[PDB]
C-alpha cells in the first residue's frame, strides 16, 4: 500500500503495476481475514479454534494499513469499527493500553514493547483514521501521551528518542501544536545530525550488557523512528511552516541514503512508515501541477 | 471510616425513540457528587449526555430517552464520570442500541369468508409499554396467494391507536389462503393470514373426550363423543368414532397406507346425554414400533345426513418415561456456609401426584445419601448443610440408575425418569454473602407478595457504621420497572440471616420478573443474589364485557356493557359464531400481546458486544503451596455476582471487587327478515368517566354462539384484552 | 500408602487449582544419597500423594 | 452476482447488504483463485500439486 503510495505521489506509476499490486492487496487482505477473531482481533493464527486470544499490536497494525488500503481499494468499514471497539475494550481509565502478548517474533515490531510506546503507536493508528479529538477513546488516550511524556521529559531518561518520537506524532495529529513544538524541541536537542542530513538512533549504544548481532530484541528501528518524527513535522493544521519542511528535508536525505538494494528497508515498520512519510513529503512538496519555477 | 462508594447500573440493550431507566447509588463522605452518563457513537460523532446531582445513601433512578439512529442496530460507548469534591472516577463499556421495531398487530372480522363479501380488519401498533402510540405506517395491503396482491394502501397515520379497514370480495374470487401484510418503516414486515372459500354454517361442534396423554402401562382408554348444537342442547343422531393409532410397518409410499391400526366404534347419540365407550388399547400394540395416537371423530347429524369430523388427541403420549417425577423450588446455587433446602415435586404419566411413596436423594460431592417419601403433594423438602467443594450434584430417584425392564434390548420403550441437577457455589471474598428463598413460580398480579431473604455476615462490618443496607430492583421488559431499598442495625459481630422484602404485583412486569438485591459493606465489599417470578400473563388496564343478557327472538334491544379507563377507547368485535364454530381465530388474548413483544427477557448481554475484560493477573512464579507438594494452575469455574447481573441481562460500573479475579492466561508459548350474519358488531367506542354501554340489535333466525371480543386502549392505562361474551 | 490426594484439591483462597508432585530434597533422600538405609516411624519421607 | 443483479434492476437494494454481498464475493472469488491452474485453467482441487 505504501508502495503505491510512494508511486502515485511520485507520479512513477504504469497501470500494468497497478493492476498488479491491486491483486495482491486483495489477496493478502483475504489471507490476513484468515487470521481474525470473533470479536474482530486479530493474533498470529485465531481461526479453525478458539483457544487464544487476540494481540493489541497487531489489530492496530491491521488497522492502519486497513485504513490506507479503504483508501486505494475497497473494504469493508465492520472490520475497522470491530479492531476500534476491541482496542477500546483493552483499554484503562487511567492507564494505557494493556500489551496481550500472543506473538511469535518481536522482528516485525519495531517498538520496545513499552506499555506508553504501544498505546502512542495505537492512538496514532487511530488519529490517522479521521477522528476527532473530542472523542472518548483518543481522550483518555491523550491523558495517557500527556502523562507519560510529563514522567519523560522531568526524568533523565524516558528511553530519550523511540518514545519522545512516537508522542511528537501523536502530538501532532492532535493538534496540541505547543506540546508538539515542545517535545520536537527536547528531540532535536539530541541530534544525531551529520554532513549534509540529521538523524536520531537509540541511546547512541544500549547502555546494559547488549548485541552479539542479528538486532536480538531490538530490531534498531531507526528508520522507522526517523519517519515518525518526519511524519509529525510534516502535520499541522493549516498547512507546514518552512522551519520544519527543512528539517524534514534534512532527515527524508538521511532516509533515501538508507535504503536497501535488494529493495525496501531493514524490515517491514520502517519501510512501511518511511514511505508513509515520503509519501506525505511528495503531497507537499512534491507537485505535479506547479511546473515554472524561477530561482 | 471506609472507602466511599458509587454504583450505576444500566441494560446493556438499550432502545431508542423512547425512554430506559438507569439507576445509582452513592454513599460515603465527599457526598458532593455529581454523576454523567455519555453515550456516544464512536463512528462519526454522536453524543447525548445526562447529568446528576448525588448525596449519600440514595439509591436514584433517572429515565434517560435516545432518539432514532442512523443505521438500525448500532453499538455505542457509554462512559460514566462521577466527580466528589475531592475524588474521581470515569468508567466506560459498550452498550448496544438497536432502532427497535413497534408490536403491530392485525385482527379479522372473521377467519373464514365466502364470495362476494367484504373483509373488515383493523390494524394495532404499540412499544414496549403497552401506551397506544400514534404512527404513520408505510404500507398495509391485502394480497392475492399468486403474488397477485388483491388491495393496497400506503402512508396512513394512525390516531386512536388503531385503524379499521374494508375490502369488499368479489363473486368470483381467488380461492384459498390469501393474506394481510403490513410493512412498518424500519423494512419490517408482518403477516396475518386469512382464508377465502365456500361453506356450509354449522349449527353444532362435535366434542370429544379422552385422556389427552396416554402411557405405555395402559391397558384401557376412556372415549366419549358430546356434540354441542344452537345454545349448547343436545342433538340425536349417529356418530362414528375412529380412534387410531398412526404410522404402521407399511412402507408408506404410493401402495402402502401410512394409515396403521384404526378402531371404529358406532353409536346412537341419543336424544338427552352424550355418548360413551370403554376401548381396549391391546390392538394398538402401544409398544416400541408403533407410532402416535390420532382420534378423527365423525358425528353424522340426521335429518340432514350432514357427517361433521374433528381431530382429537393426536399427541397421546405413549412416554417410555414413566414415574416421571419432578423438581419445584430447586435452587440453581448455594454457598459453603449454608443449609440449602431444595423442594422436590414428583409426579407419573398424565402429571397426577403420587402420595407416600419412598424416594432417594443422592447428593455427590457432599456425601448425602438419604431417603424420603412423597406426600400427599408429592412434595419433598430436602436440606442440606453446605461446607463442601465448588460444585454440587443432586439427583433423585424412585428407581435406580438403570431402566428396570429390558433397557438395551434394541427393542424395548420403556423408561424411568431421574431428576438430575447441578448447582454451583457463589464467590465471596469477604466469606459474607445473601440469599434469597424466592417463591420462584407463577407469580400472580395485581396482588401483594413477600419473598424471604437470608444474609450470613462473617463478621459483617468489618470497622464501617452501624446501619449496614440492602437495595434492591425488579426489572423487566428487557430493562427495569421498580426500584427500592432496605438496612438494618447490623449486629455487633455475627452473621445474622432472617430478613423478608415486600413487593406489589400490580403490572407494568413482564411474565418474567427477575428480582435481584445487593448489600453492601462501607469496606469496598457487595454481595448480592436473583430470583425469577413467572409473572401470570395479565395486563395493566384492567377491562372487562358484559351485557343486557341473552333472549331468543329478534328483539333488538339487547345490551353490550364495557369497563376500561374513564377516558378510552374499544374495539367491539361481536360475532355471529357460525364460521367462529367452524374454524377458530387466530392467537387473540394477552399471552399474544406478550410473545409478540421483542425480547421478553433479557438474559446474557447480546452477540456483537463480547465484554469488559480486566487486567488483574494473579499468576505467581508458581502457584506458592507449602505442604505435601506444589500445585499448578488452573481456573475456576463459579458463580460470581458479575455473572448475576450479567445472567440478570444489565451492566454496571463500580469500584469494589464484583468479578472474579481471574488470571491471565500463561504467556509462556512456542315475523323475521334475516340480516347479515357470521358477524355481529364490529366498531369502535368511546369510554366515558364510568364506563360505556352499548345498545346493540339482537338480530333473527341467527342460533350459534356469539363471540364478543373486547380490545379497548387508553393513553394512561394501556390496553385490555377481555373476554367472548357470547350472546346466544 | 498415604495418597492425600482430595477429590477437588481443597484449594481455598480467591481460586482452586489442581494437583502436582513435588521436587526437593527430603530427609529418606539424604539417607538415600549417604547410602544406608533406615527404618523408623517418624516422618522422614515426603508425604507422596 | 445475479442476485445483487436482480436487486439492482428491481431497485430493491440497499448499501447495508450490498457490502454485505460484496465482501462475500471478493472471499469467495479469492476462494475459486485457490483452486486454479498455472495455465489459467479451472478444476476442482488443482492447486498445491
Ligand atoms: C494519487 O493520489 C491522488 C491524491 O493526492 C489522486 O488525486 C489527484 O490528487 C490531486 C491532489 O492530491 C488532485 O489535485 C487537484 O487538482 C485540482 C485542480 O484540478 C485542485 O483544485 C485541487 O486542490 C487538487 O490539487 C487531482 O485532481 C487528483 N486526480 C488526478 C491527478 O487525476 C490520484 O488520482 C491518485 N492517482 C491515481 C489514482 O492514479
Ligand atoms: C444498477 O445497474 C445499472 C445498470 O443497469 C447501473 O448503472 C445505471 O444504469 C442506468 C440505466 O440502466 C442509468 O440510468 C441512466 O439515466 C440517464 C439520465 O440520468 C439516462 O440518460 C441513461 O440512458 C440511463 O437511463 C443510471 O444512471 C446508472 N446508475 C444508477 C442506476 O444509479 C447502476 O449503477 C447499478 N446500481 C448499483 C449496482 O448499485
Ligand atoms: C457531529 O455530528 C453532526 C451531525 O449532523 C455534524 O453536523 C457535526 O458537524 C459533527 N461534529 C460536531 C463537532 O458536532
Ligand atoms: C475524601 O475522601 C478521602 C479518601 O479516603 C478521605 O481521606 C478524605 O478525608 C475525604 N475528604 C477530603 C479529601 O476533603
Ligand atoms: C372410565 O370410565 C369408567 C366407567 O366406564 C370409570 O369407572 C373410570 O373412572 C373412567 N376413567 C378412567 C378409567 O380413567
Ligand atoms: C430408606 O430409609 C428409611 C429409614 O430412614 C427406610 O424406612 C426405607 O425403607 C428406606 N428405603 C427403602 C426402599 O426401604
Ligand atoms: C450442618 O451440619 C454440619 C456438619 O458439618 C454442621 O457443622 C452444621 O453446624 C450444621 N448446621 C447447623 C445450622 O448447625
Amino acid at each position: 500500500i505504501y508502495v503505491l503510495d510512494y508511486l502515485n505521489e511520485t507520479q512513477q506509476l504504469t497501470p500494468e503495476i497497478k493492476s498488479k499490486a491491486i491483486g495482491y492487496l486483495n489477496t493478502g487482505y483475504q489471507r490476513q481475514l484468515n487470521y481474525k477473531h470473533y470479536d474482530g482481533s486479530y493474533s498470529t493464527f485465531g481461526e479453525r479454534y478458539g483457544r487464544n486470544q487476540g494481540n493489541t499490536w497487531l489489530t492496530a497494525f491491521v488497522l492502519k494499513t486497513f485504513a490506507q488500503a479503504r483508501a486505494y481499494i475497497f473494504i469493508d468499514e465492520a472490520h475497522i469499527t470491530q479492531a476500534l471497539i476491541w482496542l477500546s475494550q483493552r483499554q484503562k481509565d487511567n492507564g494505557c493500553f494493556r500489551s496481550s502478548g500472543s506473538l511469535l517474533n518481536n522482528a516485525i515490531k519495531g517498538g520496545v514493547e513499552d506499555e506508553v510506546t504501544l498505546s502512542a503507536y495505537i492512538t496514532i493508528a487511530l488519529l490517522e483514521i479521521p477522528l476527532t479529538v473530542t472523542h472518548p477513546v483518543v481522550r483518555n488516550a491523550l491523558f495517557c501521551l500527556e502523562s507519560a511524556w510529563k514522567t519523560a521529559q522531568e526524568g533523565d531518561h524516558g528511553s530519550h528518542v523511540y518514545t519522545k518520537a512516537l508522542l511528537a506524532y501523536a502530538f501532532a495529529l492532535a493538534g496540541n501544536q505547543d506540546k508538539r513544538k515542545e517535545v520536537l524541541k527536547s528531540l532535536n536537542e539530541e541530534a544525531v545530525k551529520k554532513d549534509n542530513s540529521v538523524h536520531w538512533e537509540r541511546p547512541q549504544k544500549p547502555k546494559a550488557p547488549v548485541g552479539h548481532f542479528y538486532e536480538p530484541q531490538a530490531p534498531s528501528a531507526e528508520v522507522e523512528m526517523t519517519s515518525y518524527v518526519l511524519l509529525a513535522y510534516l502535520t499541522a493544521q493549516p498547512a507546514p511552516t518552512s522551519e520544519d519542511l527543512t528539517s524534514a528535508t534534512n532527515i527524508v536525505k538521511w532516509i533515501t541514503k538508507q535504503q536497501n538494494a535488494q529493495g525496501g528497508f531493514s524490515s517491514t515498520q520502517d519501510t512501511v512508515v518511511a514511505l508513509h512519510a515520503l509519501s506525505k513529503y511528495g503531497a507537499a512538496t512534491f507537485t505535479r501541477t506547479g511546473k515554472a519555477a524561477q530561482v | 471510616s471506609g472507602k466511599p462508594q458509587y454504583m450505576v447500573l444500566v441494560p446493556s440493550l438499550l432502545h431508542t425513540e423512547t425512554t430506559e431507566k438507569g439507576c445509582v447509588l452513592l454513599s460515603y463522605l465527599n457526598e458532593t457528587v455529581t454523576v454523567s452518563a455519555s453515550l456516544e457513537s464512536v463512528r462519526g460523532n454522536r453524543s447525548l449526555f445526562t447529568d446528576l446531582e448525588a448525596e449519600n445513601d440514595v439509591l436514584h433512578c433517572v429515565a434517560f430517552a435516545v432518539p432514532k439512529s442512523s443505521s438500525n442496530e448500532e453499538v455505542m460507548f457509554l462512559t460514566v464520570q462521577v466527580k466528589g469534591p475531592t475524588q474521581e472516577f470515569k468508567k466506560r463499556t459498550t452498550v448496544m442500541v438497536k432502532n427497535e421495531d413497534s408490536l403491530v398487530f392485525v385482527q379479522t372480522d372473521k377467519s373464514i369468508y365466502k364470495p362476494g363479501q367484504t373483509v373488515k380488519f383493523r390494524v394495532v401498533s404499540m412499544d414496549e409499554n403497552f401506551h397506544p402510540l400514534n404512527e404513520l405506517i408505510p404500507l398495509v395491503y391485502i394480497q392475492d396467494p399468486k403474488g397477485n396482491r388483491i388491495a393496497q394502501w400506503q402512508s396512513f397515520q394512525l390516531e386512536g391507536g388503531l385503524k379499521q379497514f374494508s375490502f369488499p370480495l368479489s363473486s368470483e374470487p381467488f380461492q384459498g389462503s390469501y393474506k394481510v401484510v403490513v410493512q412498518k418503516k424500519s423494512g419490517g414486515r408482518t403477516e396475518h393470514p386469512f382464508t377465502v372459500e365456500e361453506f356450509v354454517l354449522p349449527k353444532f361442534e362435535v366434542q370429544v373426550t379422552v385422556p389427552k396423554i396416554i402411557t405405555i402401562l395402559e391397558e384401557e382408554m376412556n372415549v366419549s363423543v358430546c356434540g354441542l348444537y344452537t345454545y349448547g342442547k343436545p342433538v340425536p343422531g349417529h356418530v362414528t368414532v375412529s380412534i387410531c393409532r398412526k404410522y404402521s410397518d407399511a412402507s408408506d409410499c404410493h401402495g402402502e397406507d401410512s394409515q396403521a391400526f384404526c378402531e371404529k366404534f358406532s353409536g346412537q347419540l341419543n336424544s338427552h346425554g352424550c355418548f360413551y365407550q370403554q376401548v381396549k388399547t391391546k390392538v394398538f400394540q402401544l409398544k416400541r414400533k408403533e407410532y402416535e395416537m390420532k382420534l378423527h371423530t365423525e358425528a353424522q347429524i340426521q335429518e340432514e345426513g350432514t357427517v361433521v369430523e374433528l381431530t382429537g388427541r393426536q399427541s397421546s403420549e405413549i412416554t417410555r418415561t414413566i414415574t416421571k417425577l419432578s423438581f419445584v423450588k430447586v435452587d440453581s446455587h448455594f454457598r459453603q456456609g449454608i443449609p440449602f433446602f431444595g423442594q422436590v415435586r414428583l409426579v407419573d404419566g398424565k402429571g397426577v401426584p403420587i402420595p407416600n411413596k419412598v424416594i432417594f436423594i443422592r447428593g455427590n460431592e457432599a456425601n448425602y445419601y438419604s431417603n424420603a417419601t412423597t406426600d400427599e403433594h408429592g412434595l419433598v423438602q430436602f436440606s442440606i448443610n453446605t461446607t463442601n467443594v465448588m460444585g454440587t450434584s443432586l439427583t433423585v430417584r424412585v428407581n435406580y440408575k438403570d431402566r428396570s425392564p429390558c433397557y438395551g434390548y434394541q427393542w424395548v420403550s420403556e423408561e424411568h425418569e431421574e431428576a438430575h441437577h447441578t448447582a454451583y457455589l457463589v464467590f465471596s471474598p469477604s466469606k459474607s454473602f445473601v440469599h434469597l428463598e424466592p417463591m420462584s413460580h407463577e407469580l400472580p398480579c395485581g396482588h401483594t407478595q413477600t419473598v424471604q431473604a437470608h444474609y450470613i455476615l462473617n463478621g459483617g462490618t468489618l470497622l464501617g457504621l452501624k446501619k449496614l443496607s440492602f437495595y434492591y430492583l425488579i426489572m423487566a421488559k428487557g430493562g427495569i420497572v421498580r426500584t427500592g431499598t432496605h438496612g438494618l442495625l447490623v449486629k455487633q459481630e455475627d452473621m445474622k440471616g432472617h430478613f423478608s422484602i415486600s413487593i406489589p404485583v400490580k403490572s407494568d412486569i413482564a411474565p418474567v420478573a427477575r428480582l435481584l438485591i445487593y448489600a453492601v459493606l462501607p469496606t469496598g465489599d457487595v454481595i448480592g443474589d436473583s430470583a425469577k417470578y413467572d409473572v401470570e400473563n395479565c395486563l395493566a388496564n384492567k377491562v372487562d364485557l358484559s351485557f343486557s343478557p341473552s333472549q331468543s327472538l329478534p328483539a333488538s334491544h339487547a345490551h353490550l356493557r364495557v369497563t376500561a379507563a374513564p377516558q378510552s377507547v374499544c374495539a367491539l368485535r361481536a360475532v355471529d359464531q357460525s364460521v367462529l364454530l367452524m374454524k377458530p381465530d387466530a392467537e387473540l388474548s394477552a399471552s399474544s400481546v406478550y410473545n409478540l413483544l421483542p425480547e421478553k427477557d433479557l438474559t446474557g448481554f447480546p452477540g456483537p458486544l463480547n465484554d469488559q475484560d480486566n487486567e488483574d493477573c494473579i499468576n505467581r512464579h508458581n502457584v506458592y503451596i507449602n505442604g505435601i507438594t506444589y500445585t499448578p494452575v488452573s481456573s475456576t469455574n463459579e458463580k460470581d455476582m458479575y455473572s448475576f447481573l450479567e445472567d440478570m441481562g444489565l451492566k454496571a460500573f463500580t469500584n469494589s471487587k464484583i468479578r472474579k479475579p481471574k488470571m491471565c492466561p500463561q504467556l509462556q508459548q512456542y315475523t323475521v327478515r334475516k340480516y347479515f350474519p357470521e358477524t355481529w358488531i364490529w366498531d369502535l367506542v368511546v369510554v366515558n368517566s364510568a364506563g360505556v354501554a352499548e345498545v346493540g340489535v339482537t338480530v333473527p333466525d341467527t342460533i350459534t354462539e356469539w363471540k364478543a371480543g373486547a380490545f379497548c386502549l387508553s393513553e394512561d392505562a394501556g390496553l385490555g384484552i377481555s373476554s367472548t361474551a357470547s350472546l346466544r
